[PDB]
C-alpha cells in the first residue's frame, strides 16, 4: 500500500467501532484508485435447432 | 492445531489463516529448509570453546 | 413520519391486534375503500392508519361498524 | 466486538485459571507438622521455615508427585 | 489525511502501530528538510553533510553508509529520491529502540514527544489536548464494496426446487435461514415470515400474484402453499407412505 | 455376553473405539461386513460413536439422545447373532 | 386450499393404482439423437405429461382449445407443462418385495408385528431359510422356519396339507394371513392367566401395538410392496447442460437399476430357470429396491460411476440438506440484498442508511407501479427502461416509494430477536449500507467489514409488522433483562467521561453562571474551560407529584461539563445523574432511570442526543493516544530484581534437596505471578493519581488525563488488565497443556520483547485463536436445542386463575446478599396477598403487575418474600396464561396474548451464551455475623446443657441474621451440634463469632443428662483396644464389619444411658430408652463410670467446585444425574439399619405407623450422613454431594426442583457477570417437566405404569372429577431437554429436528393424523404461524371448525 499521514483522535465518530476516515486527498490524486481486469466470455455453441 | 516449543524456526509461529482451520496451514520460516530425510531443519552457528 | 407507535399501543393494547386493525384500515385507504379521518402529512397509508389508530377513531368495534353500515347502505342501493 | 478480542478474554482466563491452580496448591497457612504425615519422619525445621504447613517430608513429597505423575 | 480511532490500541495491545506512527513522522521529516535544502537548492555540500547526519545518526549499527564517497551527480539523485521522505528500517525484533526514534525526531523539527497541537478544520479552534500525527502505511484490502453489493428483486429461479438462483453476485435472495425464523417468530411477526418463505420465495404462483398486486399499486399477498412442501409431498410419497391431506 | 459387556460399557464410558469393539467382538467371523453391520447396530444402539478418537470438547459438547425402544431391539440383535450363528451379509456373496 | 390437519398412513396398493399415470415399463430415459423422451421410460410423455406447454409429443394438436384430448398417435394429455411434476406412475414388480423401513428401522415393524426376531426375517427375506406359513395343524408351527433339507425331508413328511415359502412371498403370507383380533384376544387371556410382571409387561406392550395397529385404517400386508411408485419426472429432471453434456440427478439411475431388474426377473419367469437363477434375481432386486428407499441399512451403498454413494428417496427427506432442514426452513429470498456496513452518525436511531442503487434495486415493483400511476410511462416496459436508464425522474419516485417504507436490516447469525430489527430507510450515495451506531452493541457488529443483509416487506401487513414491532426504536429493552440495549459503546461514553470531569484550576473556575445557556456560551466563546469547577443555577423537575412535574430552582456545585451535558437531559430525571463522572455504567443507568420515569419516547430522543453530544465533544478532546501516554513504573527494576533473587533462593533451596521439583515450580511461579500484581499495582498508582497540579497555592493531585487512562476508566475500552500489559510486566504466558510455563515475560510492550518472550506468547495467543475459532462455528447450538424443546408454547390465556406460585427471597450464599428482591419480583405477579409485617393492611392486591411503583412500596415497607405466580404452575392448556408469564418483553407492559414466548425465552438464555467460556471450568469452622441484627435459627432442636453453652440437635439448623426491620440479611448453615453462644431470636453485635464446632469429626453429644454404662462391647467383637496410650484413654472403639465377626456382624454396637439405679429413661416424648447406638467408625472415648453433659462428644466421626462454562448449562438442562447422587430421605420417618452389608449396607426408614417397610441400598465407600436413631424427614439429606434433580422433583415437588434450577443455572451465569432474567429458565423448565407418569388410573382409562404428558391426564381427571367420579394419581416426571422435545403430537414437526425416518415410520404405522398448531409445523407448510399476529387467525379457525 501507500503510505499516508494518519492521525489518531476520534472526530464526530465516522469511525466508531473500527472505522477510518479517509479524506477526499487521497480521493483525488488516484492513490488507491487501484486496476481491475476481467475476461468475459461468449461463447458460440452448436445447437440442434 | 496448535504450536510446539520446536517450531522454532521451522513454522511460523504467528502465521496461519485464523477462521476454520488454524493452525493446519502453518507457514514455513524465514531461514528454515528441508532435511536431507524430509524433516525441517533451521540454522545455527557452531560455538566452539567461547 | 412515525418513530413508534406506543400512543397506539396504549389505546388499543394487545401490540398485535393493532397491526391486524392497522392492515386493514390501510387497505381500506389505499385499495378505492375509503379515505382517511385524519389530515394527511402525505404519509403512506400504513402510518395514517397508525395515526387513526392513535385518535381513538379507528379499532375493530368501529371498523366492523361501518362494515354493517355499507352493507346496510348497499341493499338499499340495489332495491 | 472482533476475533481476535475474544481470543485475548480467552486466554486470559485460561492463565487466569492456571495461575490459581498453582497459587492453591501452595500452602502457605496452617500448623507446624514436626514430623512426616506418612512415614513419621521429622521435618527439618529449614524446609518448615521455607513452607509454613508442610505435611510431608521432602521424600514421601517427592514419592507422592512422582505418583501423581502418571496421572492415577 | 486518515483520521483513524484512539480507542482500538488500548484494547489490543498493538502499540506497534503508534510507535510505527513516531517514527514515520520523524522520516517525514528527514525527508521534508532534505526537501527544503534542495528546493531552496543550496549546493551538494549541505545534503552532504545533512544526509550523511541522517544516515549515522548515534547507537551502534550495520549501515555506515561514508557518502564522502558519493559523486555529485550521484547524491543529487540519492536526495531526489529521499525527499518524499527518508525510507527508515527496522529488522523485525532488532527494532528502533524509542531513544533512537526520539533522536531521529530530533534530527528533523518535530515535537519530540512525537504529538502535534491539531487545530480542527470546521470549527477553526485547537483540539485540546495535543493529538497525534504521523505517516502510517495502510493498505488496501480487496473486499472492496462493488464485490459484495448485491440486491435482487426477481431474477432467474433453480429447477428442482423453485428457488431464487441468479449467479452473477449470488444472483438471488439472502440465505434466510432458520435462526432468523426464530427471530421473526420471537416477534409478533407472522405476514412478514409467511411473505417471507411463502410468497417472496417459493410458490410459483404466489410470487407472479404477488408481482402484479405490486405492479398494480395494491399490496396483498394470496399466498397458496409452498412448493418446496409439494415437493416434500411428492417424495414421502415416493416411498410407501399415503401422505395426504384431510380436506373439512 | 462379553460383546454384552462392550454393550454395558458403551452405556457407561459414553463412546466406544474401534479397538473397544475390535477387542470385544465374536471372534472367527471377521468378514468386515458383518462387521460393518454390527458398528451400524451399536450406532443404532445407545452408544453414539463409533468413535477413533475419545473427546471431543463445546465443540458439539454433551450430546445425546434417548431413542428408547431401540436399546432394546438392538442388544437383542447383538446377543442373538453372536449366540446363533454369523450370518451371512448381501447378495454377491449369497 | 385451507385443507386441515396432514395425515399419513400406508401406502395401500391399489391406492398407488390411483395415484399413477400408467405403468413405467422401460429403463431409457431420452433418445440420444433427438432429445425428447423416448417412451416409455423414467420418462415419459403419456405417463407423465407434455414435455413443452399444450404441445404434443408428435405435434399432432399444438393449441390452448385442444386441451385435454390426448393425441391418438402418442397418448399424450396436451396440458401445461408442470402436470409433468405431479404425475406419479407406478412398477408393477413381479416378485414382492419388502420395504426396508418396515424392516430395517431398528425395532422391525415386521419383527414385533409378527411376534419374530429378525435374523429369520432375514432368513426367509435373503432365502436362508424355508419358513412355514400356515402350515395347519399336524406338526408346526405358523412361525417355525426351517431350512433346505429339513423342507426336503417334511415334503415328504408332509407333502399334503402343508404350506411353507421362502422369499418376499412368505412375509406377506405370513401377514395376510394373520389375523389381528385373533391376537387381541389371545393376548387379553395371557394377560389374564400369565400373572408375572415383566412376562405380562411385554404381553400387554404387545396387545398395544397390536391393538394400535387395528385402530389404524392400515392393514398388515401393506408393508410388503408389490407396487413400487415412480417418483415424477421433474424432481429428478435430466437436465440438457451446455455441451451434450447432461446433468441428471441420481433417482434416474436408481429407477433404471431398478427396473431393469424387474424387467430381468420377469424374463427368467416366462423361461423357467432353475432355482438358483430366480433366486439371485429376487435378491437383486431386493437390493435394488432396498438401494432406492435408503440406500442404506443395508450394510453397503451403491455408489454410482463416482466414488460417492448415490441419494436416494429416503436421502433426499433427511438431513441438513433434505428438504425439511434446507429447504423448508432455509430459504432463498427475493427482496434482498446485502453490503458493507459502516458508521453514520448523521441518523436518528430509526432509520438505517441505504444506497441509491441498492434501494433502486429492491423497489423495482413499487417504482414500475408508481410510474404506471404518474404517467411517466404508458406501459410498463416503457417504465423498465426508463429506470434502467437512471433518469432524473426515478429517483424521485423512489424518494416518494421509500418514504415509510421500512427495510429489514439483518446481520449473519441472527442470535437473539433484536438481531433482525426494521429500519426506515434514508437513500444514499454509496454502497455501505450506513447504520446506524447504537444499534451496533445489539447486532453485536464492529465494522471491520461486516455484511448486514437487507430485505424489504411486501405486504401491507408486514409494513405495518416491520413497523409496529421491528421498528429501530421499539426495541431498546433487551429481551433478557430490562436494562436497555441501547447502552452507548465507545467513543461516545469516552466524549462524556472527557466533558463531565473536572481539572483542579481551568479557566474560569468557581465563577458562577446563570444557567445551562451560558456555560455553554461560556466555554464555545473560550472564556472557560469544558471542564473547571462551577456554581450553576440548574433547574431539576422531580416528578413526585401524581404525573406532575414539580420545577425547584437551586444553586447546585458543579462544573461547565456538566451543565453542558444538562441541556441535553430531559425533564424527569433529576440533577444528581449528571453531576458524578458519567463513566460508562453510570451513563447507561441514566438512559436506564430515563425509561423507568419518563416512559419510552423521551428515552429514545434522549439517547439520540447523548449519542450525538457524545460524538461531539470526544471530537472536541482529541482524545489521541500517543507513545508518551504509557507511563512505566521506575519502581519496576527492583521488583523484577527482587522476585529474580527470590526464584535464586528456591534454587539454592532446591539444590540443597529440601524442597521437591514441583514445590520449587509451585514457588516459583507464585513469586512471578506476586511481582507480577505488585508492578501492575506501581504502575496503576503512577498512572491514576499521577497528575499533580495546583490551584492558587502550593500543589494537589486529582484523577488523571493520561489517555490511556481515560480510556481504561470510562469503560470504554480496555481494564486494568490491559494496561497492565502496555506498562506494567505482562504475567506468565500459559501453554495451552493449560499448565502455566515458569519464565514469566519481564518486559512489556512499551519495551521490546525479545525473541523467546515473544514466541512463549503466542502458545497462548494460538489457544485463543483456536477456540474462538470454534465457537464463531457452534455458535447456536444451545438456543437451537431450546426452542426444539420450547418453541410451541404460546401465551393463550388471560388468566388461568389459580394461587400457587413459588416464593421469592433475596438469594444469600452465606455472606453479602447476592441478588436482592426488587430484581426478582420486578415483572412477575403476586399469588397470594402480601401483609405488612403487622399484617396491618392488605398491602398489594394478588394480581397487581408488580412495576417498579410496588416495588417502592416493598421496598419501604422492607417485605422479605413474596409470593409470586410463576410460569411452572400455571393452569393452562397447552398455553401459558397470560398474568403468570408476568410482563418483561422489550416493552414494559403485560405480556400480549399470543406472543411466542417459548422463542423469546429460549433465546433470553441463549445469546447471552455467546459471552461465556465455551471450555469448561472449575473455580475450586466457625460462624462470623457480619453486623448488627438479631439471630434467626429453622430447624434448630436444641438443648439447654448443664454446661450452658447451646448445641443443635437437628441435623438441617439454619443460621440465620435478622435485623429489627425483620429482614433476611444473612444466613449460615450450622453443622450437627455446633457449640453455639447467643440465643434464638435474639440481639447480637456486629462482626462477633456466634458459633464454633468441630471442624471434621462429628460430635454424638447426648440428649439429657444422665448416668453412663455400655451394652454389646466387647473387645474383639464389636470393639478395639483403642487408646492415646500416653493419656491413658481407654477408647474400647467400634468394630467395623471387617474387623468384627461373623456373629459380630450380628451384634449390635451400643452406647447405653442408664439412670441412677440400673435402668434407661424413656428419651423425652418418645419411650425409646436412654442409649445412643452407634455405627462401625464411632470412635469411643470415655468408658462406663461418668455422668454425661449435654454437649459430650461421646464419639469422633470423620468427614463444592462450580463449573463455570456453557457446558454447565447444557448438562444442566439435560438435567444428567451427577456422578456422586446426593443419597436422600424417602419417607418421614424413624432411621434405622437394614441387612448388614451385602455389598451395598442397606439403610431402613420408618414412619410413625405407615408404609414403613422401605429400606435402601448404598454403596458403603460413601458416608451415611445420617444417624442410627432419628427421623429423617422426607426429602432430607441422608448423604453429601450433587442431588439428582429428579430426586428433587419425586421426594420434595415441583417448586423445589424449580427453584434448584434457576438458581443453578443463574450461579453459572451470574458467575461470569451476565444478567438473565428467571422467567426464561422458568419456562424451559416448564418444557421440561411436561410428561407425567400413573400411579392408580383409577375412573380413568390410562394403563398404569404407562407415561403420559401432564397436560393430557389433568385435563382428564379434571373433567371427571369435576363430574361425580374420581381422579387420577400421576407422579411427575422430569425430562432432559433433549429428550423432553422428544416427543411431539405432530409428527410433521419431529420429522424436523429428530431423525426423520423413525419419526416418519413410527407415524406411518400408528396412522397418525397430526393437526397442524405448532410452529415447526406451520412454518413448513407455510400457512400464517400462530404465534405472534397469525393467533387471532387461528382463533378464526378454530372458531370455523367445532361449529
Ligand atoms: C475471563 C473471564 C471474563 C471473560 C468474559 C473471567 C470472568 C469470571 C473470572 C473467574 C471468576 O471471577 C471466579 C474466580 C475469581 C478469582 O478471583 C480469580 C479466578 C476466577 C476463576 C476468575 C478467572 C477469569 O478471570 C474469569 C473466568
Ligand atoms: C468436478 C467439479 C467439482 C469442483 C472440483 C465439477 C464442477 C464443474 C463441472 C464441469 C462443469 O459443469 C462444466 C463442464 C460441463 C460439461 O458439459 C461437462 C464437463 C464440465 C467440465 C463439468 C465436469 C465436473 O462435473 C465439474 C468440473
Ligand atoms: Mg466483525
Ligand atoms: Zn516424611
Ligand atoms: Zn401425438
Ligand atoms: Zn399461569
Amino acid at each position: 500500500g501507500q503510505n499516508m499521514r494518519v492521525a489518531f483522535m476520534p472526530w464526530n465518530g465516522y469511525n466508531f467501532e473500527d472505522s477510518i476516515l479517509v479524506s477526499e486527498r487521497v480521493v483525488q490524486e488516484d492513490r488507491f484508485t487501484t486496476i481491475h481486469i476481467q475476461e468475459l466470455a461468449c461463447v458460440s455453441r452448436d445447437t440442434k435447432l | 492445531r496448535d504450536v510446539h516449543p520446536t517450531h522454532y524456526g521451522r513454522v511460523c509461529p504467528i502465521e496461519t489463516p485464523e477462521g476454520p482451520n488454524i493452525g493446519l496451514i502453518n507457514s514455513l520460516s524465514v531461514y528454515a529448509q528441508t532435511n536431507e530425510y524430509g524433516f525441517l531443519e533451521t540454522p545455527y552457528r557452531k560455538v566452539t570453546d567461547g | 413520519a412515525r418513530v413508534t407507535v406506543q400512543d397506539a399501543v396504549e389505546k388499543i393494547g394487545n401490540r398485535f391486534d393493532l397491526v391486524l386493525v392497522a392492515a386493514r384500515r390501510a387497505r381500506q385507504m389505499q385499495v378505492g375503500g375509503k379515505d382517511p379521518l385524519v389530515p394527511e402529512e402525505n404519509d403512506k397509508t400504513t402510518v395514517i392508519a397508525l395515526r387513526e389508530i392513535e385518535e381513538g377513531l379507528i379499532n375493530n368495534q368501529i371498523l366492523d361498524v361501518r362494515e354493517r353500515q355499507e352493507q346496510q347502505e348497499q341493499e338499499a342501493a340495489e332495491l | 466486538s472482533d476475533e481476535a478480542d475474544e481470543a485475548y478474554s480467552v486466554t486470559e482466563q485460561l492463565t487466569m485459571t492456571g495461575i490459581n491452580r498453582i497459587r492453591q496448591k501452595i500452602n502457605a497457612h496452617g500448623i507446624p507438622v514436626y514430623l512426616c504425615e506418612a512415614c513419621g519422619n521429622p521435618i527439618p525445621e529449614a524446609r518448615r521455615k521455607i513452607f509454613p504447613g508442610v505435611t510431608l517430608c521432602v521424600e514421601c513429597q517427592a514419592y507422592q508427585e512422582r505418583q501423581r505423575k502418571h496421572y492415577a | 489525511d486518515i483520521v483513524l480511532n484512539p480507542l482500538g490500541v488500548p484494547s489490543r495491545m498493538n502499540i506497534g502501530q503508534i510507535l510505527e506512527t513516531h517514527l514515520g513522522m520523524a522520516a517525514k521529516g528527514i525527508g521534508d528538510k532534505i526537501n527544503a535544502m534542495l528546493k531552496q537548492q543550496q549546493e551538494v555540500a549541505k545534503l552532504r553533510e545533512f544526509i550523511q547526519r541522517a544516515y549515522d545518526l548515534g547507537a551502534d549499527v550495520r549501515q555506515k553508509v561514508d557518502l564522502s564517497t558519493f559523486s555529485d551527480e550521484e547524491v543529487m539523485r540519492l536526495a531526489e529520491n529521499l525527499r518524499k521522505g527518508m525510507p527508515i528500517a527496522t529488522p523485525v525484533f532488532d527494532g528502533a529502540k524509542e531513544a533512537e526514534i526520539k533522536e531521529l525526531l530530533k534530527l528533523g523539527d518535530l515535537p519530540t514527544s512525537g504529538q502535534i497541537r491539531l487545530y480542527d478544520g470546521r470549527t477553526g479552534e485547537q483540539f485540546e489536548r495535543p493529538v497525534t500525527v504521523g505517516y502510517m502505511y495502510m493498505l488496501k484490502l480487496n473486499h472492496l464494496v462493488d464485490d459484495k453489493m448485491h440486491a435482487r428483486s426477481t431474477g432467474s429461479y433453480s429447477l428442482v426446487t423453485q428457488q431464487p438462483l441468479g449467479g452473477k453476485a449470488q444472483f438471488g435472495g439472502q440465505r434466510f435461514g432458520e435462526m432468523e425464523v426464530w427471530a421473526l417468530e420471537a416477534y409478533g411477526a407472522a405476514y412478514t415470515l409467511q411473505e417471507m418463505l411463502t410468497v417472496k420465495s417459493d410458490d410459483v404462483n404466489g410470487r407472479t400474484k404477488m408481482y402484479k398486486n405490486i405492479v398494480d399499486g395494491n399490496h396483498q399477498m394470496e399466498p397458496g402453499m409452498p412448493e418446496s412442501f409439494n415437493v416434500l409431498l411428492k417424495e414421502i410419497r415416493s416411498l410407501g407412505i399415503n401422505i395426504e391431506l384431510e380436506d373439512e | 455376553s462379553q460383546l454384552k459387556l462392550l454393550v454395558t460399557r458403551g452405556k457407561e464410558q459414553g463412546y466406544l473405539t474401534y479397538a473397544e469393539v475390535n477387542d470385544h467382538l465374536p471372534e472367527d467371523i471377521v468378514d468386515s461386513d458383518q462387521i460393518e453391520d454390527i458398528i451400524q447396530m451399536i450406532n443404532d444402539m445407545g452408544i453414539q460413536v463409533m468413535e477413533e478418537a475419545p473427546d471431543a470438547d463445546d465443540l458439539m459438547l454433551a450430546e445425546n439422545t434417548a431413542d428408547e425402544d431401540a436399546a432394546e431391539a438392538a442388544a437383542q440383535v447383538l446377543s442373538s447373532v453372536e449366540s446363533e450363528i454369523g450370518r451371512t451379509t448381501d447378495p454377491v456373496r449369497m | 386450499e385451507e385443507f386441515d390437519a396432514i395425515k399419513i398412513a400406508l401406502a395401500s396398493p391399489d391406492m398407488i393404482r390411483s395415484w399413477s399415470f400408467g405403468e413405467v415399463k422401460k429403463p431409457e430415459t431420452i433418445n440420444y439423437r433427438t432429445f425428447k423422451p423416448e417412451r416409455d421410460g423414467l420418462f415419459c410423455a403419456r405417463i407423465f405429461g407434455p414435455v413443452k406447454d399444450y404441445e404434443c409429443l408428435c405435434g399432432k394438436y399444438k393449441r390452448l382449445k385442444h386441451r385435454g384430448v390426448i393425441c391418438e398417435k402418442c397418448g399424450v394429455e396436451v396440458t401445461q407443462t408442470k402436470v409433468r411434476r405431479e404425475r406419479m406412475g407406478h412398477i408393477e414388480l413381479a416378485s414382492p418385495t419388502a420395504h426396508i423401513w418396515f424392516l430395517k428401522s431398528l425395532p422391525s415393524r415386521i419383527g414385533l408385528l409378527l411376534d419374530m426376531p429378525l435374523r429369520d426375517i432375514e432368513r426367509v427375506l435373503y432365502f436362508e431359510s424355508y419358513v412355514v406359513i400356515e402350515g395347519g395343524m399336524t406338526n408346526l408351527e405358523r412361525q417355525q422356519i426351517l431350512t433346505e433339507e429339513q423342507y426336503l425331508d417334511a415334503l415328504e413328511e408332509f407333502g399334503d396339507e402343508f404350506d411353507a415359502k421362502m422369499g418376499a412371498e412368505a412375509i406377506q403370507a405370513l401377514l395376510k394371513s394373520m389375523d389381528l383380533e385373533q391376537e387381541c384376544e389371545q393376548l387379553r387371556e395371557e394377560l389374564n392367566e400369565t400373572n408375572s410382571e415383566t412376562k405380562r409387561k411385554k404381553l400387554t406392550k404387545r396387545i398395544k401395538l397390536l391393538e394400535a395397529f387395528v385402530q389404524s385404517g392400515n392393514k398388515p400386508e401393506w408393508m410388503i410392496l408389490t407396487v413400487l411408485p415412480v417418483l415424477p419426472p421433474d424432481l429428478r429432471p435430466l437436465v440438457p447442460l451446455d455441451g451434450g453434456r447432461f446433468a441428471t440427478s441420481d433417482l434416474n439411475d436408481l429407477y433404471r437399476r431398478v427396473i431393469n431388474r424387474n424387467n430381468r426377473l420377469k424374463r427368467l419367469l416366462d423361461l423357467a430357470a432353475p432355482d438358483i437363477i430366480v433366486r439371485n434375481e429376487k435378491r437383486m432386486l431386493q437390493e435394488a429396491v432396498d438401494a432406492l428407499l435408503d440406500n442404506g441399512r443395508r450394510g453397503r451403498a451403491i455408489t454410482g460411476s463416482n466414488k460417492r454413494p448415490l441419494k436416494s428417496l429416503a436421502d433426499m427427506i433427511k438431513g441438513k440438506q433434505g428438504r425439511f432442514r434446507q429447504n423448508l426452513l432455509g430459504k432463498r429470498v427475493d427482496y434482498s440484498g446485502r453490503s458493507v456496513i459502516t458508521v453514520g452518525p448523521y441518523l436518528r436511531l430509526h432509520q438505517c442508511g441505504l444506497p441509491k442503487k441498492m434501494a433502486l434495486e429492491l423497489f423495482k415493483p413499487f417504482i414500475y407501479g408508481k410510474l404506471e400511476l404518474r404517467g411517466l410511462a404508458t406501459t410498463i416496459k416503457a417504465a423498465k427502461k426508463m429506470v434502467e436508464r437512471e433518469e432524473a425522474v426515478v429517483w424521485d419516485i423512489l424518494d416518494e416509494v421509500i418514504r415509510e417504507h421500512p427495510v429489514l436490516l439483518n446481520r449473519a447469525p441472527t442470535l437473539h430477536r433484536l438481531g433482525i430489527q426494521a429500519f426506515e430507510p434514508v437513500l444514499i450515495e454509496g454502497k455501505a449500507i450506513q447504520l446506524h451506531p447504537l444499534v451496533c452493541a445489539a447486532y453485536n457488529a464492529d465494522f471491520d467489514g461486516d455484511q448486514m443483509a437487507v430485505h424489504v416487506p411486501l405486504t401491507l401487513e408486514a409494513q405495518l409488522e416491520a413497523r409496529a414491532l421491528m421498528m429501530s426504536t421499539n426495541n431498546i429493552l433487551s429481551p433478557a433483562n430490562g436494562e436497555p440495549i441501547i447502552v452507548p459503546s465507545q467513543d461516545v461514553v469516552l466524549g462524556l467521561y472527557y466533558m463531565t470531569r473536572d481539572c483542579v484550576n481551568a479557566k474560569g473556575e468557581g465563577m458562577v453562571l446563570t444557567g445551562p445557556k451560558e456555560a455553554e456560551r461560556l466555554y464555545r466563546s473560550g472564556l472557560a474551560s469544558l471542564h473547571a469547577r462551577v456554581k450553576v443555577r440548574i433547574t431539576e423537575y422531580e416528578k413526585d407529584a401524581n404525573g406532575e412535574l414539580v420545577a425547584k430552582t437551586s444553586l447546585k456545585d458543579t462544573t461547565v461539563g456538566r451543565a453542558i451535558l444538562w441541556m441535553i437531559v430531559p425533564k424527569g430525571l433529576p440533577y444528581s445523574i449528571v453531576n458524578q463522572a458519567l463513566g460508562k455504567k453510570a451513563i447507561s443507568k441514566m438512559l436506564n432511570t430515563c425509561y423507568r420515569i419518563l416512559g419510552l419516547k423521551p428515552t429514545v430522543i434522549f439517547a439520540d442526543q447523548i449519542m450525538y453530544t457524545g460524538f461531539a465533544y470526544a471530537a472536541r478532546s482529541g482524545a489521541s493516544v500517543g507513545i508518551d501516554d504509557m507511563v512505566i513504573p521506575e519502581k519496576k527494576h527492583e521488583i523484577i530484581s527482587e522476585a529474580e533473587a527470590e526464584v535464586a533462593e528456591i534454587q539454592e533451596q532446591f539444590q540443597s534437596g529440601l524442597v521437591t521439583a514441583g514445590e520449587r515450580y509451585n514457588k516459583v511461579i507464585d513469586i512471578w505471578a506476586a511481582a507480577n500484581d505488585r508492578v501492575s499495582k506501581a504502575m496503576m498508582d503512577n498512572l491514576q493519581t499521577e497528575t499533580v497540579i495546583n490551584r492558587d497555592g502550593q500543589e494537589e493531585k486529582q484523577v488523571s488525563f493520561n489517555s490511556i487512562y481515560m480510556m481504561a476508566d470510562s469503560g470504554a475500552r480496555g481494564s486494568a488488565a490491559q494496561i497492565r500489559q502496555l506498562a506494567g510486566m505482562r504475567g506468565l504466558m500459559a501453554k495451552p497443556d493449560g499448565s502455566i510455563i515458569e519464565t514469566p515475560i519481564t518486559a512489556n510492550f512499551r519495551e521490546g520483547l525479545n525473541v523467546l518472550q515473544y514466541f512463549i506468547s503466542t502458545h497462548g495467543a494460538r489457544k485463543g485463536l483456536a477456540d474462538t475459532a470454534l465457537k464463531t462455528a457452534n455458535s447456536g447450538y444451545l438456543t437451537r436445542r431450546l426452542v426444539d424443546v420450547a418453541q410451541d408454547l404460546v401465551v393463550t390465556e388471560d388468566d388461568c386463575g389459580t394461587h400457587e406460585g413459588i416464593m421469592m427471597t433475596p438469594v444469600i450464599e452465606g455472606g453479602d446478599v447476592k441478588e436482592p428482591l426488587r430484581d426478582r419480583v420486578l415483572g412477575r405477579v403476586t399469588a397470594e396477598d402480601v401483609l405488612k409485617p403487622g399484617t396491618a393492611d392488605i398491602l398489594v392486591p394478588r394480581n397487581t403487575l408488580l412495576h417498579e411503583q410496588w416495588c417502592d412500596l416493598l421496598e419501604e415497607n422492607s417485605v422479605d418474600a413474596v409470593k409470586v405466580r410463576s410460569v411452572v404452575s400455571c393452569d393452562t392448556d397447552f398455553g401459558v396464561c397470560a398474568h403468570c408469564y408476568g410482563r418483561d418483553l422489550a416493552r414494559g407492559h403485560i405480556i400480549n396474548k399470543g406472543e411466542a414466548i417459548g422463542v423469546i425465552a429460549a433465546q433470553s438464555i441463549g445469546e447471552p451464551g455467546t459471552q461465556l467460556t465455551m471450555r469448561t471450568f472449575h473455580i475450586g469452622s466457625s460462624i462470623q455475623v457480619k453486623n448488627k441484627g438479631s439471630i434467626k435459627l429453622s430447624n434448630v432442636k436444641s438443648v439447654v446443657n448443664s454446661s450452658g453453652k447451646l448445641v443443635i440437635t437437628s441435623r438441617n439448623t439454619e443460621l440465620k441474621l435478622i435485623d429489627e426491620f425483620g429482614r433476611t440479611k444473612e444466613s449460615y448453615k450450622v453443622p450437627y451440634g455446633a457449640v453455639l453462644a447467643k440465643g434464638d431470636g435474639e440481639q447480637v453485635a456486629g462482626g462477633e463469632t456466634v458459633a464454633n464446632w468441630d471442624p471434621h469429626t462429628m460430635p454424638v453429644i447426648t440428649e439429657v443428662s444422665g448416668f453412663v454404662r455400655f451394652t454389646d462391647m466387647i473387645d474383639g467383637q464389636t470393639i478395639t483396644r483403642q487408646t492415646d496410650e500416653l493419656t491413658g484413654l481407654s477408647s474400647l472403639v467400634v468394630l467395623d464389619s471387617a474387623e468384627r465377626t461373623a456373629g459380630g456382624k450380628d451384634l449390635r454396637p451400643a452406647l447405653k444411658i442408664v439412670d441412677a439405679q440400673g435402668n434407661d429413661v424413656l428419651i423425652p416424648g418418645t419411650d425409646m430408652p436412654a442409649q445412643y447406638f452407634l455405627p462401625g467408625k464411632a470412635i469411643v472415648q470415655l468408658e462406663d463410670g461418668v455422668q454425661i453433659s449435654s454437649g459430650d462428644t461421646l464419639a469422633r466421626i470423620p468427614q463444592k467446585d462450580i463449573t463455570g462454562g456453557l457446558p454447565r448449562v447444557a448438562d444442566l438442562f439435560e438435567a444428567r444425574r451427577p456422578k456422586e447422587p446426593a443419597i436422600l430421605a424417602e419417607i418421614s420417618g424413624i432411621v434405622s439399619f437394614g441387612k448388614e452389608t451385602k455389598g451395598k449396607r442397606r439403610l431402613v426408614i420408618t414412619p410413625v405407623d405407615g408404609s414403613d417397610p422401605y429400606e435402601e441400598m448404598i454403596p458403603k465407600w460413601r458416608q451415611l450422613n445420617v444417624f442410627e436413631g432419628e427421623r429423617v424427614e422426607r426429602g432430607d439429606v441422608i448423604s453429601d454431594g450433587p442431588e439428582a434433580p429428579h430426586d428433587i422433583l419425586r421426594l420434595r415437588g415441583v417448586h423445589a426442583v424449580t427453584r434448584y434450577i434457576v438458581n443453578e443455572v443463574q450461579d453459572v451465569y451470574r458467575l461470569q457477570g451476565v444478567k438473565i432474567n428467571d422467567k426464561h429458565i422458568e419456562v424451559i423448565v416448564r418444557q421440561m417437566l411436561r410428561k407425567a407418569t400413573i400411579v392408580n388410573a383409577g375412573s380413568s382409562d390410562f394403563l398404569e405404569g404407562e407415561q403420559v404428558e401432564y397436560s393430557r391426564v389433568k385435563i382428564a381427571n379434571r373433567e371427571l372429577e369435576a363430574n361425580g367420579k374420581v381422579g387420577a394419581t400421576y407422579s411427575r416426571d422430569l425430562l432432559g431437554i433433549t429428550k423432553a422435545s422428544l416427543a411431539t403430537e405432530s409428527f410433521i414437526s419431529a420429522a424436523s429436528f429428530q431423525e426423520t425416518t423413525r419419526v416418519l415410520t413410527e407415524a406411518a404405522v400408528a396412522g397418525k393424523r397430526d393437526e397442524l398448531r405448532g410452529l415447526k409445523e406451520n412454518v413448513i407448510v407455510g400457512r400464517l404461524i400462530p404465534a405472534g399476529t397469525g393467533y387471532a387467525y387461528h382463533q378464526d379457525r378454530m372458531r370455523r371448525r367445532a361449529a
